């Protein structure tokens, strides 16, 4: 009777909901048409598909989703592929013109027309629950119309909704490598949009992830896909409490209990292990030990960050498959002597653990091998000022210039908007300086 | 359906490849060697009682 | 093919607006839809036949048109190949359905020939004109009602047959299955 | 959805514009006859971007043949692929302006354009959600450089809110055919400035440059200029037709290219480009794609990209690879050259991806890049100017056609305008 | 199609071709009341056998009352000029019985 | 996983599920008596068939 | 009979180095793009967990 609905906007958005959704329903057994086959049942218990699905009545199942869009060639992709008997038609809302890389477009503009529809069948799909446990956001940051959709769906979802928790995996660009010129303006002002709408928010930049795809998958020239793929595991990971039995089950409520010393600072890079090719998986044990010791490893941080420069809040650590709590203890007490990682002084336990029973699942034609166990983390430390300081950098460059002002003030922006984001993100900077000194 | 193998040719053989042929093998093994669990994955068989 | 013919309905627009993406292909219920709402009638028999092969042998849901309209408009113009110059399609004319109930399967024709000369006969002698009372009867002016008021009006004048040869005649004259035309009775018996 | 519709002016943009469709027919799979003998199922999701369906079932460009001279239309309607036009999109008078700017934009396009008018409004309406034009015209010919700006103009009028892209050639002084190229040339370019939403210019010498050093062929053709340009046209808006990992349309190039509102002139070039014999040896791969990319003499331009600095750089690449070689290929180029960038912009270079390559090719990449560097060719052009028109030679030629002096002189001080304030940012530093 | 007189239209043109540099012409003349806009249909070039190849013709591929491929459009030569008769006779190529364009 | 009700402390296995034949979990008998398309064919392919 | 066939309508039609590429450059079909190549596969409830390691060193690629 728990529920969570899943909300994709934007082409980036989009294309990690499929990946999310095919990795759902190969872990629940459900065919792509829909339909549980008649025979050749994979999995006891009942209910387990409830927290992502939704019965029919008789026979398919559908997903508590809904995509979206200003272009309709994903859209159509989408519609045309394999899975288009799965979704429900009316929950594929496309519109007509893109907002090109323009958070003015796609917050003022174009996307007015557009929201009320989506808020709409949010609304038909939030009345079908009974426990709603909370809602997924998934968008690129330094896209237009991501960022300001986004931003007007969670400002209108705040109000509408009050209380019930939001989620929000987004992708910030590299702090190098990027493809687009403009994408630190509409990064800050998203940014500023979200802090004050988002209860928890994940930093899941690319370069990162094609640096571990290069070192721990044996991979030199990866697309999109395999990005993708990893964010659906780490989506499942976290998700599997819910509907899984474990020796520790932690809610979506016991997030924001715990990981979260502020309410201005939740902002977190997370951690997943272990990542390994089926050509050298099998010739070790893949212990719990040397599992976390990768979890807790540097450069195996999703995002382009070095935990090394600075304290660490607080930790949430979820392990999956058989693992025994004892050995978790053991690891865990391991990671305490190690003397390169170091805690604030005013939180002395650090960690909040779970326990799960289902191992992971493995998609055919994928690249991850299958293991016995696996560990998935969400940490919150204080070296995350440093991406919003080369950020802020960046911002400044440009904006000393007024380069690209007009297009965003043509738009309905007002020329002071870019401005009072600036501080709020200097602001942020501070709140992360104030809290990580001593006492 | 192992693959080919067959061109083996004698005249190209190596000569620590001629000395450490396979032993206490009828052959030389082909498939990667897999665990059971993985084996037996997603297999689960059903019953009315 | 018929129907499309003789009331000039054009259904290449209604599917289009189905099929946004050029695939050729849309559901079949949308199908049954646009076909019942173009106001040619529809028989549970008739649309099982037209889901035939039409469907695609994946799942029932889908419906391929474009080799519908291929055979449907062919007798329009053959319009789909201008490269064969030798070529030539064919100016249209109705093409009557065959089919048993219009036809005398038996050859007892020959009677019928028979009964048509001696009413020739007997018209010509007595000199009646009776298509202003068949005229009359009727409403709608398409089509005379069934045999039962037939017979008033060839009794009317005096001129009556028995059983046999007036069941061969209403059968040979009946359309629909119950109405009994007239307009092609007085082209019958043409002098 | 979001189609454009097209508008071609002159001779020269007629010669362009008959291989573009002939180009886009062959990619999408349509026989001059109208008829669809393609063989993948995405040739035809995204036709209407540049069709129209009409009954009977063949398709027809949504293309305009302007002109006031009939002889050019008549030829081209003679042509291979030259049946697919629509008889009434043809419009034509039957004077002409004879190289005279003056005459094209005041005695006899300002009487013509308004069939011309109607026709793109009635073009423009059929449509269901419009998402530019774009125009293909030269700048040394005195009809289509008047005729077309003039035209420009009441479309932006009339449409302020849809883009507005321009293919030009511009007048070289190595490659001249004209006596009075410098005069409709700055006039023209007058007009362009404030109205165009997109222009990219073109050189017949830097054509000729490319045939006779890349590809080594002994005798280059107006047909093979027109090839090289028509395929740079149709590698700007692939992704617009075409699926692809990073979407990106036209008006996403204009938002990520242009700075500041008045610098809107790009220079463009396309690769791969081999010669007959060595096309079985060459490997194609994302480096060496990216390097004959940046390859100064590969440029279809005669301004040269190394005697100024790259404000914003755009590469369209197409075919199946990896976003990850992409980007690290750009990021390199952008390391190794970054004397050649300018500074006060980081990361400067966008990149897009589309899964389906051109006809015949493996993969294929098409470069648009503002650069600094183009300011040369507004300095000749200008020079060549005043020193025709401080003696005022060949002036009576259009002040007969009640123009004056004092509209030279004004486009004259608004070309060295842009050519100083465009030199500004270059020299601008943090 | 839309047509209520007629539902296939034949369209007559004339072929032209060169001996000089073995190129060819081909241009539809007038009629009156045609409603059409006629005139040249392909200007003097060579055509290849296919449609983007380098085959050309050749004087010796064309006959009379036979089918001929010109953009994958299938023109139908019905009749020849008097003048052209005495070339393949003089050539010694064989020619065959013309018909009439219905 | 349940031990076997005899008391022997043996796991229960394949070998130990027939249909209509009782079984012990926790001190209920269940009888069982239909199973799915796919556990029949497995059954089969060991040499073990199932009963009607 | 080499260069003395030239003509003014012959030789200003005619393409010389933008005609057809040579094949071995055409092989790749247009019909395939992405999201097609793996999320139209078709996917399998049960997959073939069979792999094979040959003795011959990979081709670098
Ligand atoms: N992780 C990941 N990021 C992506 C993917 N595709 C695009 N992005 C990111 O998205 C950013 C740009 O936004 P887009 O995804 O192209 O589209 P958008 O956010 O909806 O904005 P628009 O382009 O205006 O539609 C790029 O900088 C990429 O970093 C993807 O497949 N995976
Ligand atoms: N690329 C290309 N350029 C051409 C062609 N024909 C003419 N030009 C150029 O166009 C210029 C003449 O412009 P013109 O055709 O008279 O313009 P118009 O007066 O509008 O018709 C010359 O300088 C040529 O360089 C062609 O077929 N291809
Ligand atoms: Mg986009």
């Amino acid at each position: 009777m728990r529920e969570v609905i899943s909300i994709h906007v934007g082409q980036g958005g989009i294309q990690v909901g499929n990946a999310c959704w095919e990795l759902f329903c190969l872990e629940h057994g459900i065919q792509p048409d829909g339909q549980m086959p008649s025979d050749r049942t994979i999995g006891g218990g009942d209910d387990a598909f409830n927290t992502f699905f939704s019965e029919t009545g008789a026979g398919k199942h559908v997903p508590r989703a809904v995509f979206l869009d200003l272009e309709p060639t994903v859209i159509d992709e989408v519609r045309t592929g394999t899975y288009r008997q799965l979704f429900h038609p009316e929950q594929l809302i496309s519109g007509k013109e893109d907002a090109a890389n323009n958070f003015a477009r796609g917050h003022y503009t174009i996307g007015k027309e557009i929201v009320d529809l989506c808020l709409d069948r949010i609304r038909k799909l939030a009345d079908n629950c009974t426990g709603l446990q909370g809602f997924l956001v998934f968008n690129s940051v330094g896209g237009g119309t991501g960022s300001g959709l986004g931003s007007l769906l969670l400002e209108r979802l705040s109000v509408d909704y009050g209380k019930k928790s939001k989620l929000g995996f987004t992708i910030y660009p590299s702090p190098q490598v990027s493809t687009a010129v403009v994408e630190p303006y509409n990064s800050i002002l998203s940014t500023h949009s979200l802090l004050e709408h988002t209860d928890v928010a994940v930093m899941l930049d690319n370069e990162a992830i094609y640096d571990i795809c290069r070192r721990n998958l044996d991979i030199e020239r990866p697309t999109y896909t395999n990005l993708n793929r990893l964010i659906a595991q780490v989506i499942s990971s976290l998700t599997a409490s819910l509907r899984f039995d474990g020796a520790l089950n932690v809610d979506i409520t016991e997030f924001q209990t715990n990981l979260v010393p502020y309410p201005r600072i939740h902002f977190m890079l997370s951690s997943y292990a272990p990542i390994i090719s089926a050509e050298k998986a099998y010739h070790e044990q893949l212990s719990v030990a040397e599992i976390t010791n990768s979890a807790f490893e540097p450069a195996n941080m999703m995002a382009k960050c070095d935990p090394r420069h600075g304290k660490y809040m607080a930790c949430s650590m979820m392990y999956r498959g058989d693992v025994v709590p004892k050995d978790v203890n053991a690891s865990i007490a391991t990671i305490k002597t190690k003397r390169t990682i170091q805690f604030v002084d005013w939180c002395p336990t650090g960690f909040k653990v779970g326990i799960n029973y289902q191992p992971p699942t493995v998609v055919p034609g994928g690249d991850l091998a299958k293991v016995m166990r696996a560990v998935c983390m969400i940490s919150n430390s204080t070296a995350i000022a440093e991406v919003f300081s080369r950020l802020d950098h960046k911002f400044d460059l440009m904006y000393a210039k007024r380069a690209f002002v007009h297009w965003y003030v043509g738009e309905g922006m007002e020329e002071g908007e870019f401005s009072e984001a600036r501080e709020d993100l200097a602001a942020l900077e501070k709140d992360y300086e104030e809290v990580g000194i001593e006492t | 359906p192992p693959s080919q193998k067959g061109m083996f040719n004698p005249n190209y053989m190596s000569t620590t490849h001629d000395t450490y042929r396979p032993v206490n093998c009828p052959n030389d093994v082909t498939e990667l060697y897999q665990p059971t669990w993985v084996k037996m994955d997603r297999q689960v068989l059903r019953f009315n009682a | 093919k018929n129907i499309i013919k003789i009331n000039r309905l054009r259904v290449g627009e209604y599917f289009a607006d189905y099929d946004p993406l050029r695939k050729g292909v849309i559901p079949t219920n949308k199908f049954r839809g646009v076909i019942s709402q173009m106001k040619i009638d529809l028989d549970e028999e008739q649309i099982l036949k037209l889901e035939n092969m039409y469907i695609l042998q994946s799942d029932p849901t889908k419906l391929d048109y474009a080799s519908f309209l291929e055979d449907v408009n062919i007798v329009f113009t053959k319009t789909g190949l201008e490269k064969d110059p030798i070529a030539k399609p064919v100016p249209f004319e109705k093409k009557n359905a065959i089919d048993p109930r219009d036809v005398l399967t038996p050859q007892e024709e020959e009677d019928l020939h028979v009964l048509l000369l001696r009413l020739g006969e007997v018209i010509s002698k007595h000199r009646i004109m009776f298509k202003t009372h068949f005229q009359d009867k009727d409403i709608a002016k398409s089509g005379k009602v069934s045999f039962t008021r037939f017979r008033s009006i060839l009794d009317l004048h005096k001129l009556p047959l028995t059983d046999q040869q007036f069941k061969l005649l209403c059968k040979r004259f009946a359309h629909q299955g119950v109405e009994f035309n007239y307009i092609e009775f007085d082209e019958v018996v043409k002098k | 959805m979001r189609e454009i519709v097209h508008i071609q002016g002159g001779q020269c943009g007629n010669q362009i514009g008959a291989k573009f469709w002939e180009v886009i027919s062959d990619e999408h799979g349509i026989d001059p006859t109208g008829t669809y003998h393609g063989d993948s199922d995405l040739q035809l999701e995204r036709i209407n971007v540049y069709y129209n369906e009409a009954t009977g079932g063949r398709y027809v460009p949504r293309a305009i043949l302007m002109d006031l001279e009939p002889g050019t239309m008549d030829s081209v309607r003679a042509g291979p692929f030259g049946q697919l036009f629509r008889p009434d999109n043809f419009v034509f008078g039957q004077t002409g302006a004879g190289n005279n700017w003056a005459k094209g934009h005041y005695t006899e396009g300002a009487e013509l354009i308004d069939s011309v008018l109607d026709v793109v409004r009635k073009e423009a309406e059929g449509c269901d959600c419009l998402q530019g034009f774009q125009i293909t015209h030269s700048l040394g010919g005195g009809t289509g450089s008047g005729m077309g700006t003039l035209l420009i103009s009441k479309v932006r009028e009339e449409y302020p809110d849809r883009i507005m892209e321009t293919f030009s050639v511009v007048p070289s002084p190595k490659v001249s055919d004209t006596v009075v190229e410098p005069y409709n040339a700055t006039l023209s370019v007058h007009q362009l400035v404030e109205n165009a939403d997109e222009c990219m210019v073109i050189d017949n010498e830097a054509l000729y440059d490319i045939c006779f050093r890349t590809l080594k062929l002994t005798t280059p053709t107006y047909g093979d200029l027109n090839h090289l340009v028509s395929a740079a046209m149709s590698g700007v808006t692939c992704c617009l037709r075409f699926p692809g990992q990073l979407n990106s349309d036209l008006r996403k190039l204009a938002v990520n290219l242009i700075p500041f509102p008045r610098l809107h002139f790009f220079m463009i070039g396309f690769a791969p480009l081999t010669s007959r014999g060595s096309q079985q040896y060459r490997a194609l791969t994302v480096p060496e794609l990216t390097q004959q990319m940046f390859d100064a003499k590969n440029m279809m331009c005669a301004a040269d990209p190394r005697h100024g600095r790259y404000l914003t750089a755009s590469a369209l690449f197409r075919g199946r690879m990896s976003t990850k070689e992409v980007d690290e290929q750009m990021l390199n180029v952008q390391n190794k050259n970054s004397s050649y960038f300018v500074e006060w912009i980081p990361n400067n270079i966008k990149s897009s991806i589309c899964d389906i390559p051109p006809k015949g090719l493996k993969m294929a990449v098409t470069f648009v890049g503002n650069s600094t560097a183009i300011q040369e060719m507004f300095k000749r052009v200008a020079e060549q100017f005043t020193a025709m028109f401080r003696r005022k030679a060949f002036l009576h030629w259009y002040t007969g056609e009640g123009m004056d002096e004092m509209e030279f002189t004004e486009a004259e001080s608004n070309m060295n305008d842009l050519v100083s304030e465009y030199q500004q940012y270059q020299d601008a530093t943090a | 199609v839309e047509n209520p007189y007629e539902n296939y239209r034949i369209r007559k043109c004339t072929l032209y071709y060169y001996l000089s540099d073995g190129t060819i012409h081909v241009n539809e003349p007038k009629i009156m009341n045609s409603g059409i806009e006629q005139g040249v249909f392909i200007k003097r070039q060579q055509i290849p056998k296919q449609l983007n190849s380098t085959d050309y013709y050749t004087w010796e591929d064309l006959n009379v009352g036979i089918n001929i491929n010109l953009f994958e459009r299938v023109f139908r030569i019905v009749d020849c000029d008097s003048f052209t008769k005495e070339f393949f006779v003089y050539m010694g190529k064989k020619m065959n019985s013309p018909e009439r364009v219905p | 996983k349940v031990l076997k009700a005899d008391g022997s402390g043996v796991y229960l296995s394949l070998y130990d599920f027939q249909i209509g034949q009782d079984l012990e979990f926790f001190g209920k008998i269940f009888h069982i008596y239909d199973c799915d398309i796919y556990t029949r064919e497995f059954y089969e392919n060991l040499g073990i068939p199932q009963g009607a | 009979s080499k260069k003395t066939i030239l003509s003014g309508f012959m030789k200003n039609n005619s393409i010389v180095g933008f005609k057809e590429c040579l094949d071995s450059q055409l092989q790749l079909k247009d019909s395939k793009s992405e999201y097609n190549d793996k999320f139209q596969s078709k996917n399998r409830i049960h997959r073939d967990t069979s792999i094979f390691h040959i003795r011959n060193k990979s081709q670098i690629i």
